[PDB]
RNA sequence: UAUAUAUAUAUAUAUAUAUAUAUAUAUAUAUAUAUAUA
């Protein structure tokens, strides 16, 4: 059905409906943590070793 | 995979709706006199278990883990091992496994 | 001596009897069709934390 | 149960049978009801003795503190007002007095009293103060005890008759017994603590007893005093502790029920006090659920498709819920406990925050406590003073902000001035949306089109109307000698009355009249302010036509009427199901008083002066009903002023601009206060019916636009808002009717708006909405309130406070009905348990116990004889009400969802044929000559013996008398019936097409020998459906109740063994049910609070099918052909007619006589014969040609798809060939199917497929004879 | 299977195959995109084979 | 509270009802 | 354009009458043991709204105000773009809009 | 489609092209006149492009 | 009836290099937006001017 | 006597909510001091 039943906006733009669709979504340091959280277990597996 | 889909299902532009694919099957004309209606029969297998329509999602996010976790048609959809071809609801489970 | 009694039986005793005199059975029966089938929407559906 | 032993024993007898116990019967269904018209309604205040009650309950003696009624009251030019006692120019509502003093004694009934006739006769002659005052509190009073469908009294005693014994269990493995039990009840207890003060020697005198003329009281002695407060807060608790009971609520919620009536009851002014803190509880609860962290559950996932305007929503799966999508509004507690210290009730509200945050998590049980919560709230119908109501509610004008200054108009146009084009604004855009509209409507053929015309004067007229007195004043003030029909008994106040009075008249004459007095009424409310009826005359209603039309344009031409094309309701209860599911924002709006707000100094000028300027585009000498073209001056130029010619469209403009300049003249004639008529006029707009939402919708559409495009643009400071602000219309965004309105935000990406945003939002809004004196009355809560519906996280909130099971509404002193009406109050009644989802099994059992008492009555002449009968048991379940145990079958096995009518008769009888035929053939000797249906087992005797054909056929006799003819008033009939015609027929072609078609109707149907007599639709007898309507509307006499009386008991005695031929015939097919067809939803998600699995069968019935109507290929049959009709003829008498010639094969000419006799002309009558067809007919619409129709029950469900391809008429594995239909089967199936899918519904638990599995005859035999049966009617 | 009904069969599956849906673009152009950007957004970087 | 008429087996929630309803109750 | 056609709507011989047309219509016979009536499809289009055809005045009136004025056919009546020539009332609007 | 129906519809439109209609010949040889009388009496002469 | 910005652009022209006036930040269309957007080129016609 | 299931109670751990106390920050009110103006 999700096949044969797809369907869309009649004159869409793909590039100006992500631009507003992705906007809320890089706001914040959120990407940032999980890459200190990676450094912090880097240092604690090779001093546990 | 649940985390993913939703989050995915939220930003898309696409839209799905049977409704279209409903009325391009009615509008086929047929006899009265018939003891079997094949419109009927496809429709009927054609609705889900539920009205979910959600496993696409989960098949889209599947492949961007698919190291952990594997996507499978389920085992209940399958035609019956027994029937032969000319029993048409059997043959149209084999139509959509296909598809 | 009671209804309450009767019922009772009917639902323990003929639990798979087809006689149309009788009806709350099979509505029992179709009861437990319906569990079968709810638990066919979960199995390909599951409940996350 | 000690209880049950204190009951007399035929009431025992009915509370077994109401248990299950044994099956019922006509025997002890009389017993029953004759005791209870026997004996005094004290005893059911005795019964409570015998319940050792153990809840913490304190009854204070606060009550019993009457203020005196003296200082409640005054007079002052010559009115009498109601003086509040507060500085709150709000408490006009009944005091809380003693009403003792004011008491005479019965001759009949000693004990109790009415109203001095020295008071009564010195406030009417003397028009003394005092007197006067002391009348007015008395018939208030009375009246608002009236408030209900019959004695609270009597439906206590149901309650504690079903409640005396536990049901029995059926063998549904879902079949949970009750958790609450009596002695835990709250209000029962304080019942019982309240009424030990009334009595004196064990006897529990009553504080009032209702009766038709209103409600008497009882004479106190020295020593104690009756507040009438009193009789009202027992009223409450009774109808709490039903209500409590039905919806299976835990004590706790009721006990704070309770202490909430009682707060209420010990201060002065019972219904002040409770309107005050009335939206405590939906705040409490609604408003605030999920505010927390374990926040999670399965919520509906709902699409709405891409052409909005259809409204057309896809089920489409659910979603997960956590904690991202909690709701982001602020909650409700702190203004609720902030109000309830005020009345030193916070307990109340620890109580219930404690108990909501039990429910972290959304699930049937949240949902089915907010259902719980929600219920507590008064269902008292509060009834007001009508001269302080109209008083307190027109003394309102808006306040404009910024008012349009004079210099922005333009020279007059005689009344009207245009708008200059340099203004700009809101007003600006209002003009021009009006201006634009008014261009359309202006060059537009549809109208004097004869036909339209014909529709749009009929529309005028209906039974009921008002203002003919100002009416016949100021025709005859102005020499204008109207005709008069007295003799034709019909009021003169009916709309019908004056119009036929009005026929012969050049309309021109009657302009005059147009500014004259209008009467109102008052319509009372459950939880609000009593509503207005403004009748206007029919001339005027006439001149404000062009308002209507352009209203109507911009509404079905812009945003789609936004639902008020109102073609089935139902279509609201998807829109908010999607509105409240997470991932959108919902904000609910709606004027505060639209109707008192627009007023012609801003508003209604501009809207007059825009549409006599779009009417400027058209021919200027061109009539229209008959209103012909004039000279008006124009002195837009200084300079070079003249006088030119205008259409009749702009000359009613320049009335109705003139009219509503000079305001809306009322005149107030309250009869609950005494000899205080007056009138005085008002600019409010008088929104008495439907015919007032296209205007304030429209209205309403045009600001929010604006505000949207341009306002809030120009003027909010967040980016981000205007950022989603943008990108967003009214046509996929907003709706409205009337006043109310629903907003709904974009789904925002995955996340939601700052509730700072919203607040800047909301805040300017209310600020543009003050512009131009429009208080806006918004909220954020993330709920959808619209049209008094009430859906959370995509799940229906039944507000079951809103049909409380004792009130009724009543707005005159006296209830004027006679006793079988009450049967259909019962009927509706219990209509509202099953569209409200209640415990089935008890409201049922409930239900029965209502019916026992209605099923008996009398009457007395005025002087002579008295009369008496009552129905056997069997009229209910022909009515609509599921029998609750056969003999040989198990109780509570029948669904509330069973069809009324035949079909419920034929699905009963389908699953209880097996069992009466063998029964029959060992009890009874055989029938002597072979049956169709049955063998010669001679069941038909045995149904007699259960006298199944005595309800059948009562159920069929009418229950309103009938008003006599006369001869000398049949020349005023003649007259009537001419004037009305003429009326009808202002031109002459219409005439010459009905005249026709009748002449050709009657030449074919007698010729071709179809049949004679055929009753078809046809203009000709639209009068004679309006005289008969009007005559109706009177007071019957006594000698038609007679008639009623005698007429039904020879019913009820005649002996008869046969059902109508429609129900012979479906009898003889047989059909079965299969599994259980594969479920629509997730049984978890909840979609309606208490269709749960603890209320298992409207839990079974909703998953099955799925609430949602999506007819993708069905559309329910809305597709009558005959769009365009005139009033008084039914579209579904007119396509089952084309239909059932159809099918019998008639010549075409047959088809365009029938079409003829309804105003259409030979073409579009040869167009519209040629549509009609078996194939592009839906299966309602065919099927509806035997009146198989869709019980009201279903209309919200999903039934569609069901009996499409889920009924099957013919299973080639399962039916016998003699069921074979053959060619028929394009109209024989649709028959079948809704058959047995009305058997399918009759049966409790889970839906099941349907078949035929045989019919008796060949089906050949059976399309034969329906054919014959076809032809025959 | 009697010609009729194979008829119909057959006219029913061409239907299926001529409705414009727009499922097969989506997959092809815009889904990458969408996977893309949410890669970096998931508590879970993805892991593939 | 509630109770389930095969088993006898009783649930303070009705959620927990439910899920032992569907699944504990089937020469 | 609204002057001008009144003024030719007033002094015309012409008289538009679609009698004759239906009559030639509904006279084709079909089986009536199908499932769709071409016949009843043509007929639910061409509804006479009623309005004696004001736009077939409105037409003509506007030749003589081009240079001003033009007509142009209706959004609404239009085939929607995602259907197919078999489904049968869009191949009716297509006709029309060609007519 | 069935050709039944096919069968149908082509003779519907073979029924339209037959209608002995009178609009065209009034196009082509009386509507002129009138128009051409018509453009001396209203209000606003003609303004063609 | 105010025109500030007016009178404040030409008063910033005798104090450039110690105040310098903008074209406001929002007033422009947003990025992601196409031409196609009406009310976006207005803003960009505005603002050319 | 033991095992298993269900219910209730008690103890311990973890989470969530509410209340009270203490600390810190911000706002409002009142008092006192100082400055300035009248
Ligand atoms: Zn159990």
């Amino acid at each position: 059905v999700a096949m044969l039943c797809g369907q869309t906006e009649t004159n869409l733009i793909p590039s100006h409906h992500y631009g507003k669709a992705f906007a809320p979504l890089f706001a914040s340091n959120a990407m940032f943590t999980r890459n200190q959280r990676a450094v912090i277990t880097r240092e604690a597996f090779v001093c546990a070793r | 995979v649940e985390a993913l889909s939703t989050l995915l299902r939220s930003v898309t532009p696409l839209v799905l709706d049977p409704t279209v694919l409903t009325n391009a099957i009615t509008t086929i004309s047929e006899s009265t006199t018939q003891t079997i209606s094949p419109i009927s029969e496809i429709l009927r297998l054609l609705q889900p278990m539920g009205n979910d329509y959600a496993a696409f999602w989960k098949c889209i996010a599947s492949w961007a883990y698919n190291g952990l976790v594997t996507t499978v048609l389920s085992e209940d959809a399958f035609p019956d091992s027994s029937q032969s071809i000319t029993h048409l609801p059997s043959m149209w489970k084999c139509l959509f496994l296909t598809l | 001596s009671t209804m309450s009694a009767l019922s009772e039986h009917l639902r323990s005793d003929h639990r798979d009897d087809a006689s149309t005199l009788l009806a709350t059975p099979m509505i029992n029966n179709a009861i437990r069709s319906f569990l079968t089938a709810w638990d066919g929407i979960r199995i390909l559906s599951p409940d996350v934390s | 149960e000690e209880l049950f032993n204190a009951l007399p024993q035929p009431l025992q007898q009915l509370s077994l049978a109401l248990a299950g116990e044994i099956p019922l019967t006509d025997h002890i269904f009389e017993q029953a009801a004759s005791t209870w018209h026997v004996q005094p309604r004290s005893l059911t205040y005795k019964l409570l003795d015998h319940i050792p009650f153990s809840t913490p309950v304190v009854v204070p003696p606060s009550i019993y503190h009457s203020l005196d009624w003296s200082k409640c009251f005054a007079v002052n030019q010559d009115r009498v007002e109601r003086v509040p006692t507060i500085d709150d120019p709000d408490d006009v509502y009944v005091p809380n007095s003693d009403i003792g003093p004011l008491l005479t004694s019965l001759h009949t009934i000693p004990d109790y009293g009415f109203l001095h006739p020295a008071i009564e006769n010195d406030a009417t002659t003397l028009r003394a103060e005092r007197a006067r005052c002391a009348s007015t509190f008395y018939k208030i009073a009375s009246s608002q005890a009236r408030q209900v469908k019959l004695d609270p009294i009597r439906m206590l005693g149901f309650l504690l008759l079903v409640q005396a014994r536990p049901r029995v269990p059926s063998g549904l493995v879902t079949d949970q017994p009750t958790r609450r039990d009596p002695t835990q009840s709250p209000a029962l207890h304080a019942i019982w603590q309240v009424m030990q003060y009334y009595k004196v020697a064990g006897v529990y005198y009553a504080p009032a007893l209702v009766v038709p003329s209103g409600a008497i009281w009882w004479i106190p002695p020295p020593g104690k005093r009756n507040v009438v407060s009193v009789q009202y807060l027992l009223t409450d608790l009774i109808n709490l502790a039903i209500l409590a009971h039905m919806t299976d609520m835990s004590p706790t919620l009721e006990l704070t029920g309770v202490l909430m009536y009682l707060r209420a009851a010990s201060s002065h002014s019972h219904a002040y006090t409770l309107l005050q803190m009335k939206s405590v509880f939906p705040a409490l609860s609604l408003r605030s659920m999920y505010r927390n962290k374990g926040f999670g559950g399965k919520a509906p996932a709902i699409e709405w498709t891409e052409p909005r305007s259809k409204y057309k929503f896809r089920w489409t799966g659910v979603t997960q819920l956590h904690d991202g999508l909690r709701p982001r509004s602020p909650s409700m507690d702190v203004p609720t406990l902030e109000v309830l210290t005020k009345y030193e009730l916070v307990d109340i509200g620890h109580i219930i925050i404690r108990e909501r945050n039990a429910h972290p998590r959304h699930n049937h049980d949240s949902v089915r406590f907010v259902r719980d919560v929600m219920a507590l709230t008064s269902g008292m119908y509060l009834v007001r003073q009508p001269t302080m109501s109209v008083l307190r509610e027109y003394s309102q004008v808006p306040d404009i902000k910024d008012p349009i200054p004079p210099s922005a108009w333009t020279g007059p146009i005689g009344n009207v001035r245009y708008l200059l084009p340099s203004v700009q604004g809101p007003a600006r855009h209002l003009y021009d949306t009006w201006r634009a509209a008014a261009r359309q409507i202006a060059q537009d053929p549809q109208w004097h089109d004869p036909l339209n015309q014909a529709i749009m004067r009929a529309q005028y007229v209906t039974a009921r109307g008002g203002s003919s007195a100002s009416l016949k004043f100021a025709l005859k003030v102005t020499g204008i000698v109207l005709p008069e029909y007295d003799d034709s008994k019909v009021k003169k106040s009916s709309k019908i009355y004056q119009a036929a009075q009005i026929a012969r008249i050049a309309f021109m004459l009657l302009i005059a009249a147009i500014h004259a007095e209008v009467t109102m009424g008052i319509r009372n409310q459950v939880q609000r302010r009593a509503r207005s009826i403004m009748p206007l005359n029919v001339i005027q209603q006439a001149i404000s036509a062009p308002h209507t039309l352009v209203a109507n344009y911009i509404n079905k031409h812009m945003n789609l009427s936004t639902t008020s094309g109102s073609v089935v309701t139902d279509k609201v209860i998807p829109l908010i199901l999607y509105a409240s599911t997470p991932p959108n924002t919902v904000v609910n709006v709606d004027i505060k008083a639209c109707d008192a707000s627009i007023t012609y100094n801003y508003f209604l000028s501009v809207i007059c002066g825009a549409m006599h300027e779009g009417f400027e585009v058209g021919n200027a000498d061109a009539a229209f009903m008959g209103v012909p073209s004039t000279i008006v001056s124009d002195r837009r130029s200084s300079v070079a002023p003249y006088s030119r010619p205008i259409s009749g469209l702009q000359t009613m403009v320049q009335h109705l601009a003139d009219l509503y300049a000079a305001g809306f003249r009322y005149s107030v004639s309250d009869a609950f206060s005494s000899g205080n008529k007056f009138s005085f006029p008002t600019s409010t707009f008088p929104s008495g019916s439907t015919a007032t939402s296209t205007e304030h919708t429209a209205n309403n559409s045009t600001m929010m636009e604006y505000f949207l495009n341009v306002h809030a643009p120009s003027h909010v400071k967040s980016a981000s808002l205007k950022r989603i602000l943008t990108d967003m219309t009214i046509q996929r965004n907003y709706v409205c009717q009337g006043d109310d309105g629903i907003l709904l935000l974009p789904h925002e990406a995955a996340s939601k708006i700052s509730a700072d945003d919203m607040n800047e939002l909301l805040t300017c809004l209310r600020d543009y909405g003050q512009l131009f004196g429009w208080n806006y009355d918004i909220d954020w809560s993330d709920t959808a309130e619209y049209l008094k519906l009430y859906a959370l996280m995509g799940c229906r909130i039944p507000n079951t406070s809103r049909h409380p099971p004792v009130g009724k509404e009543y707005a005159a002193p006296q209830t004027d009905e006679i006793w079988p009406s009450l049967i259909d109050i019962v009927i509706g009644h219990h209509l509202n348990g099953v569209t409200d989802v209640l415990n089935w099994r008890e409201w049922l059992r409930f239900s029965w116990a209502f019916a026992c008492y209605s099923s008996r009555g009398g009457y007395t002449n005025p002087k002579g004889q008295s009369f008496s009968a009552q129905y056997p048991w069997w009229t209910f379940v022909y009515l609509g009400i599921p029998p609750i145990l056969l003999p040989g079958q198990t109780p509570f096995i029948h669904s509330c969802y069973m069809p009324p009518g035949d079909q419920g008769m034929f699905s009963i009888l389908n699953g209880w044929r097996d069992w009466l035929i063998s029964h029959a053939s060992t009890t009874l000797p055989p029938l002597r000559h072979n049956h169709p249906v049955w063998g010669l087992s001679d069941v038909p005797s045995l149904l007699s013996q259960f006298g199944v054909y005595a309800g059948y056929h009562a159920a069929q006799h009418y229950r309103r008398p009938k008003p006599a003819p006369e001869t000398a008033s049949s020349d005023s009939i003649n007259q009537i019936t001419s004037d009305l015609t003429e009326y009808l027929f202002y031109d002459s072609a219409l005439k010459a097409r009905v005249m026709k078609g009748r002449y050709n109707w009657e030449r074919l149907s007698s010729s071709l020998s179809l049949n004679v007599g055929s009753r078809v639709p046809s203009l000709f007898d639209v009068p004679g459906k309006w005289v008969a309507a009007g005559r109706d509307a009177e007071k019957p006499p006594p000698s038609s109740v007679e008639d009623m009386f005698t007429s039904l008991n020879r019913c009820i005695r005649r002996p008869t063994h046969s059902f109508s031929r429609l129900l012979e015939l479906y009898l003889r097919v047989h059909v079965t049910l299969g599994e259980s067809i594969p479920l629509a939803i997730d049984p978890d998600v909840p979609q309606v609070a208490g269709a749960d699995p603890a209320n298992d069968d409207h839990w079974f019935k909703y998953t099955c099918l799925g609430d949602i109507p999506s007819a993708t290929r069905n559309y329910f049959g809305e597709s009558l052909f005959v769009g365009r009709v005139v009033s008084g003829l039914d579209v579904e008498a007119v396509d089952a007619t084309l239909l059932r010639l159809k099918i019998l094969g008639a010549p075409p000419e047959a088809f365009i006589a029938v079409l003829n006799g309804i105003g259409m002309s030979d073409s579009e009558a040869h167009q519209i014969a040629g549509r009609i067809s078996l194939a592009n007919a839906q299966l309602v619409q065919i099927a509806r040609v035997v009146h198989l129709s869709i019980p009201s029950s279903w209309m919200t469900l999903n039934t569609g798809p069901y009996i499409h391809h889920h009924a099957y008429d013919f299973k080639p594995g399962i039916t016998q060939p003699s069921a074979k239909s053959r060619d028929k089967s394009i109209w024989m199936s649709p028959i079948l199917k809704l058959l047995c899918t009305s058997y399918a519904m009759t049966v409790a638990g889970p839906v099941r497929t349907s078949i035929v599995t045989e019919i008796d005859g060949s089906a050949a035999a059976l399309s034969g004879n329906l054919r014959v049966w076809m032809r025959d009617v | 299977v009697n010609d009729l009904t194979r008829r119909t069969m057959t006219g029913v599956m061409t239907a299926m195959r001529q409705v414009k849906t727009m499922t097969p673009f989506y997959i092809q152009h815009m889904c990458p995109t969408e996977l893309s950007v949410l890669a970096s957004v998931t508590v879970t970087p993805p892991f593939q084979v | 509270s509630y109770v389930c008429n095969v088993c006898n087996a009783r649930f303070s929630t009705m959620s927990a009802l439910s899920e032992h309803l569907r699944s504990d109750h089937r020469s």
